[PDB]
């Protein structure tokens, strides 16, 4: 079922910390790199950060608001990610969305590969939100 | 006065000897005439179990059937996802989740195009492969490729006989009464065996010889429990088998000259197949089976026919072939009663698979088209394989099931009378000169 | 981190009409990295296109984009009543750094 | 009676069917093996028929006496009241003994002497 | 007093047999290294007044030489490439660089996507095909694919193997002779009056043709001409003629080779570009020996068929291209040309030359089944074959009305025939050396 | 003349080439069976020859008679005004009778005569 | 004298003859199921006062084993899986893990798409190649290809048959024997003053090598040098040594093996992790029975040539890297070791270790032709094995100035020498027991 | 002596041992056809053995005299010096008409001449 489990609610104060978590079956890590975006009431779309699948490594990138305090990691098992965060700033009031991608490739042959479909297909959550 | 060596050339002498034999049918041509020669009075101790015809007999169905399959289509292009749901055709309740109408992309004569191909396969040959139960494969694409084509060959059981080579002599055992338990007083010599029909079967032996004064029991050792026990019938069991479904057999190209063929839709409501067995005609079989047990086992008890213990579907269940498809038919109907010491059928269900294993090996794969209309089989139950329980309580009680799926079983039942002898024509005794 | 502005910010435009939408960064980042999405108010945003000029799957026919090295661009040829959203422009370049969203309006 | 029709029977009855058992006893790699393997059996045993001077006979007279290490012997034992295949049975450990002396015996203990007369 | 059975071994004694016979010589696709040099000394045993019956049509050393032919080609055609990678759509029209009027249509332009070396690349291909190898695909404008994509895969390049019909020999086994007859004027059944015996035939060629058989065996005084029932018409008149006809055939196009990768080491070879303008391939047959020749096969036929009977040669029936047209191979290359000139003319009761158009084509069938299909490779420069005109093959119209004027017409669609017209003279026979008769002793 | 040179010639004329046909007799998986053949072809005469006691020579004498039956002919013809050919064909429908006879008249009783003479 | 022709049979006379041998063995490659097992009983006849005359290189024993090992590889590596699918192109970089400076750039991790299970679906493996597999394209950085994907297919799995050179025996048929030399200074140049015969040889262990021939049979007394012409710079040089040299040879890198499924049960195997840093393979030659050893062949070649004669031992000339290098199987897995440190010396009339460095290919082309390629598989962890140099094959380069300075360089790339250089003992003689002599009767 | 253990002796002495020669001259696809080979070659030699009249001999005795032209050498020494190897290769040349004549003489010959005896 192409839909991400949502995950990541319930109240926090800022003088503590919160984790979110999401993800689902279907478009599992060993086909995707996921990623985190957030958004404010009133704003436009602002990445967090994204970390790639098990094989090619895994090295995980970030935007400058959550750098150091605020890391992403991968699961491997259940196909889950996590966001932390800890001590909750003011431009932190967002809703935090888990989202990613598979390109789907579908082969007519197994002798020359330049005959086939092709689906690039994103599924995104609905997302969270942070008591800030 | 005394005796001179004298050298005689032309001397009727036999020793045990392994030898290839020659594949006669109706492979050479089979001589008309069997040309047996004088029963004579001989004593000959052979046995079963030890013999080499059986072996040789296996070796050679081996070749002979994938002689048969390598001229014929792969099907590996049609190793791709394919996608499912239920057939909604007044199925009845034991068909349930039976058949899945299946879609796929197949390729065609021109590499540049596909066909959308929709068939209906038994739940038997297909695999879920997860990611959503929607996405399922064949079988056996995880292993050597399967192969398809030559509908127009028959898996019929033609007769087989085998012959002697120059040099050598097949001796026949027409004791009425044989068993390994000991030499055989009644011995002929033949140029070629009858012919065996090379039936397949895991359970029970279908269209073999039959035994002609009682009901018999061969094994290689009858108080161990390792071995099976072959047991051969005076009286054949009529066994009807069938699967009332008016099919469609259609067929698509998957390439340059290479057919598919498939199974369409079904025209009518969906049952399953079965087998009937006449109760009173098995009742009596098995009541002469136990007589006979009775004469091994400590007698004057209780003994039980028992349900198969499980294993793979091959050789927990009667598998047969019959028409140019394959039975997995359920006997749970029987080998389910004990015997005591002081119109109306059977019905056994079956399951149907489309893409077979074979002779305990999984280096292949083959699939069987299907055939149009309605199939129905009538064949004649000579023989059964049993397995003897590894133990009881207080060592009574004997149970027996059914087990013995391996090939040689088989063809242990027809080759019993026969041994290979090499003939010695140089002797040397003494004479006066 | 690739800075966007979106230039429209405020389109208005009846249904039927071609929403032009434009963004642009100071940044040279390949054409490969551009991307377009849509959000309907109240729900998360989906993707339109990738990669400046390739279609993301569940996407009309209407829609199509173009770029090189500051200016950004996509082509709604038509719009539906189904359209009216807030569009945004991604930079993938490493980081997914978005501009500040154009709203289509009637 | 046909092919080994006497084979159950008194060895000085089954002497008189000794030409039964010859004339057929030599009449797709599994069956070419078969006829190669029927060839040299039939000329392993003219080889040795030909060393002992028994080249086209059935029964031959040779110059080498019997040990009674072979057998307790009455002429009625042997062939009145025995069978061929009770025969080769009880001398079948002996046999090679008799088959390597005899051709020792022979050739050059023969033709030799034959050509010396010469 | 009376007379005693006695046995002779060694007897001269002769019985009707068949048995396999060796393949002997003197790489190939029939004249294999895995056949047996013969011995060089002619060991003919010579004539003795003995006379054999024995003849055509019943005899199995052609049927013998049918299956070992066949089985060749199949052990050179199979350990080769596949051409099933090239069963894609041809773009191509009637692109011309100085075609003649004749060849209009006769050559296609065609563009497509070959695979290559590696999975992940493609070819940007261009290949001259005939016509005759192509066909419309859906019956569009444009769109074409190789005429048999959809039976089964086209097996060959390997244009190393040759195709030349060396001679093979054919010896019998220990216990076996070959009974050779050296009747000049022997028909193809009843006793031959001269027979002489030996262990190894004569090398026979291979070759493969239809309706005019080339390179064999020229009779040595007249036309003779055999037939299994001379008057049917399920059967063939076989004609051989005492003079060779002198045929010249050519592919004057001076044709440039290229060759692409499909797959790992499987090559495929193509006609490219051609040098110079392009004419229709062609034969040449004499005209005064071929009149002559015709007028002989028309003497003789009357030596078999009524007195004052107008016999006239028609062109033949028509459908498949191969049972229709004079096909043979040369060089590797396959030749459809037609013989319409030849068999033109009624013949009545009392440096000029005739010009034979050809449709040469890539991709054949060869013998008489269609599960298989071979492209022949191209081959480069120009192509000038030389060659004997042997004999016919001809067919009776079936039907007359009051006994006249009998019409015939090429035949020889059947490949049997271009070995029955040199096997005439051989009969299997197994020797017998043990004998009885009567003595006294 | 050489192999089959006789064939033409009459009987007695014939009988002097008995080595011509005789060394003639004897020399890809074709090859191969086409030569066992050849070989199992010679062998089965020769043995035939030597159960009749005809091993080894060309010719032959025997202990069984001719039944008159067998022939409108006598010896002023059978040799000098017939060849091999003409005359295998006239007998053809004997040869198993003959065969059989000789078998049972030649060595299987002559060799039993032999140990009578002890 | 009235003396008279007799005939004899049973008379000990040979001929020369060529036949074929029987395989006698005492999965695998060689010692395949299809060889007969023989008893523990070599025979011979304490030899006799027999001279014989017998050479080398005239041998056709010696073809019968190439040929016959040949049809042995082409048909152990048909039931194996085709690499075609892995013809691909490759994104590749250069491994970074611990790596010393003599193997920077010697391995290549490649990322290649490959098929599986699923026709429809691909997957994407991570695999390491060495430097010698693969061949760059478009001289990009990142663009590559398997050596061998522009030829014959690369075939080859079946890690579980061995390639251990498991001996062979031959044996001859009746009617022939074996006839067997036991002289100690035995050379091709004339007659062998005692012999003996056998039915069947020992065995031969079909190592396969280039210019050390190893684990062999060693002299009994002293270096023998042997050549077909001495004089004749093309010929090569075989030189067995009466004393063995121990080499140790190894890959010390403890390599993961990984394995993904390509197709329908096929199977693939590619090192896919290097447990520990990278080091050099490489093969120690004692320096202490190296130096001494190779004065012995000196010490003969004084002999063959004038002595008080300078001579050097040079390295290979170069060229394909499998006749320039020692080429070797250890383990099932293919050496390609330099031998510049054993050939650099020069001599005149008047312990310490020598390392040598190693390179490993899997993909090869086993044989000199080129129409077949196979890729060993890898093996798990590290590998190990010792070695006796028995013998040298050595080239010697041709000119002349003031009639010194005679240059030997190891080399040879045909593999005949490798049986030659043990088959030298034996010969093919056939048997003709009838014969003809005069006496009195 | 063993198999071929004469070959290095005088050729008095070495047709002493003959048995060993004879006893030993019988025994994927290529060891079918060495097999083949090998009875091939046996009969061929036993089949000309057989047409001299020397079936079952391993000395011979005929009626054809040695002409001078053969050899030039004494009757004791063709028996005390030389070994066989170079005897036959004394006269090897000849020996494809040594057979021609032998054969001539004997049996088709004699066996005519046995016949006009009887
Ligand atoms: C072996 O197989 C693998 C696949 O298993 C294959 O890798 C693919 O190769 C193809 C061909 O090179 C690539 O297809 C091209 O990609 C172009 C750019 O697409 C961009 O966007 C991708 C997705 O990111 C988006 O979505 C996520 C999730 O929502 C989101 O987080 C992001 O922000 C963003 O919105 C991205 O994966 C991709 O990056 C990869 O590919 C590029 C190019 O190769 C490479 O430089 C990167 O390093 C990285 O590997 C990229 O950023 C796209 O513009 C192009 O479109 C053309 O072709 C299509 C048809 O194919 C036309 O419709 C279109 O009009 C254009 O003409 C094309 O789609 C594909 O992206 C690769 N996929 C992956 C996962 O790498 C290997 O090449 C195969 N062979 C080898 C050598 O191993
Ligand atoms: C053998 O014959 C003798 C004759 O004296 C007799 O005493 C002996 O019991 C016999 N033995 C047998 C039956 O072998
Ligand atoms: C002789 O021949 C006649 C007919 O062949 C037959 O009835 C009779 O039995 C024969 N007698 C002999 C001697 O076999
Ligand atoms: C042979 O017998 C026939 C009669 O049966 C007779 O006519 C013929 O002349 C005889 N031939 C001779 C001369 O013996
Ligand atoms: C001896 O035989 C030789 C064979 O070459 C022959 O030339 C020579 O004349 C013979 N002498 C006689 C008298 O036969």
């Amino acid at each position: 079922e192409v839909q991400l489990v949502e995950s990541g609610g319930g109240l926090v104060k800022p003088g503590g910390s919160l984790r979110l978590s999401c993800a689902a079956s279907g478009f599992t890590f060993s086909n995707a790199w996921m990623s985190w975006v957030r958004q404010a009431p009133g704003k436009g779309l602002e990445w967090v950060g994204r970390i790639k699948s098990k094989t090619d490594g895994g090295t995980t990138d970030y935007a400058a608001p959550v750098k150091g305090r605020f890391t992403i990691s991968r699961d491997d098992s259940k196909n889950t990610l996590y966001l932390q965060m800890n001590s909750l700033k003011t431009e932190d009031t967002a809703v935090y969305y888990c989202t990613t991608g598979v390109e789907t490739y579908d082969f007519w042959s197994g002798y020359d590969d330049h005959y086939y479909d092709y689906y690039f297909r994103d599924v995104w959550g609905k997302g969270t939100t942070v008591t800030v | 006065e005394n005796l001179w060596v004298t050298v005689y050339y032309g001397v009727p002498v036999w020793k045990d000897a392994e030898t290839t034999l020659f594949c006669a049918s109706d492979c050479v041509p089979t001589d008309p005439n069997p040309q047996e020669i004088h029963l004579e009075n001989v004593t000959e101790e052979f046995n079963m179990w030890k013999n080499n015809m059986v072996e040789q007999m296996h070796e050679d169905i081996i070749s002979l059937w994938d002689q048969s399959l390598k001229p014929c289509v792969k099907l590996t292009p049609l190793c791709v996802t394919l996608q499912c749901t239920n057939v909604t055709n007044n199925i009845t309740d034991d068909m349930r989740g039976e058949l899945k109408n299946c879609s796929f992309n197949a390729t065609t004569e021109l590499r540049n195009k596909r066909q959308k191909v929709y068939s209906l396969f038994y739940r038997l040959d297909i695999v879920p492969m997860g990611e959503n139960s929607a996405n399922y494969r064949l079988i056996d694409c995880n292993t050597s490729a399967i192969t398809q084509a030559c509908p127009k060959v028959s898996f019929e059981p033609i007769p087989i006989h085998y012959c002697a080579p120059a040099g050598f002599a097949i001796l026949k055992c027409k004791d009425k009464k044989f068993n390994g338990t000991g030499p055989c007083p009644s011995v002929s010599t033949v140029q070629c065996t009858h012919g065996i029909k090379p039936v397949v079967s895991t359970q029970l032996l279908l269209n073999g010889s039959l035994a002609e004064e009682e009901v018999i029991i061969r094994s290689e050792n009858i108080t161990n429990n390792a071995k099976n026990i072959l047991v051969q019938l005076n009286t054949p069991v009529q066994i009807n088998c069938t699967r009332p479904n008016n099919n469609t057999v259609k067929s698509i190209r998957i390439g340059p000259g290479q057919a598919f063929y498939y199974t369409g839709d079904i025209i009518g409501d969906i049952r399953q197949a079965h087998c009937n067995v006449s109760k009173a005609t098995w009742n009596e079989t098995l009541g002469k089976v136990v007589k006979q047990l009775r004469k091994h086992f400590g007698n004057n008890t209780i003994i039980r026919f028992a349900q198969s213990s499980g294993g793979d579907l091959e050789v927990t269940t009667h598998s047969f072939n019959c028409g140019g498809e394959f039975f997995y038919c359920n006997t749970s109907g029987l080998f389910n009663s004990t015997w005591i010491s002081n119109n109306d059928s059977i019905t056994l269900p079956c399951r149907i698979k489309q893409i077979i294993n074979m002779w305990q090996r999984i280096g292949q794969a083959m699939y069987a088209p299907p055939i149009q209309g309605v199939i129905r089989c009538v064949s004649n139950i000579t023989g059964l394989i049993l397995t003897r329980d590894g133990g009881s309580t207080n060592s009574t009680t004997e149970t027996f099931r059914p087990g013995g799926g391996d090939m040689r079983d088989n063809w242990r039942s027809e080759l019993y009378k026969y041994k290979v002898v090499k003939i010695e024509p140089l002797g040397v005794a003494p004479t006066r000169c | 981190e690739i800075v966007l502005t979106q230039s429209p910010g405020t389109l208005s435009l009846s249904p039927g009409e071609r929403a032009t939408l434009s963004c642009r960064a100071s940044q040279s980042v390949s054409s490969s990295y551009l991307a377009w999405y849509q959000q309907k108010p109240g729900q998360a945003p989906r993707l339109l296109i990738y990669g400046a000029s390739s279609r993301a799957t569940g996407i009309p026919d209407r829609f199509s984009g173009s770029g090189s090295g500051t200016d950004f661009t996509l082509t709604i040829s038509r719009l539906e009543p189904e359209d009216f959203a807030v569009y945004y422009c991604q930079q993938y370049g490493s980081s997914f750094t978005f501009g500040p969203g154009t709203k289509v309006d009637i | 009676l046909g092919f080994l029709g006497a084979a159950g029977s008194t060895m000085g009855a089954a002497s008189m069917t000794l030409t039964v058992q010859a004339r057929n006893l030599l009449s797709g790699i599994k069956q070419l093996q078969a006829r190669v393997l029927a060839v040299e059996h039939y000329l392993r045993d003219q080889q040795l028929l030909g060393i002992w001077g028994c080249s086209g006979k059935l029964i031959c007279c040779t110059n080498v006496p019997w040990n009674s290490s072979w057998s307790n012997r009455n002429l009625s034992e042997i062939w009145d009241n025995m069978t061929w295949l009770q025969w080769d049975k009880e001398i079948s450990n002996y046999t090679q003994i008799i088959y390597g002396l005899l051709e020792e015996s022979q050739n050059q203990q023969e033709k030799n002497e034959q050509d010396l007369l010469a």
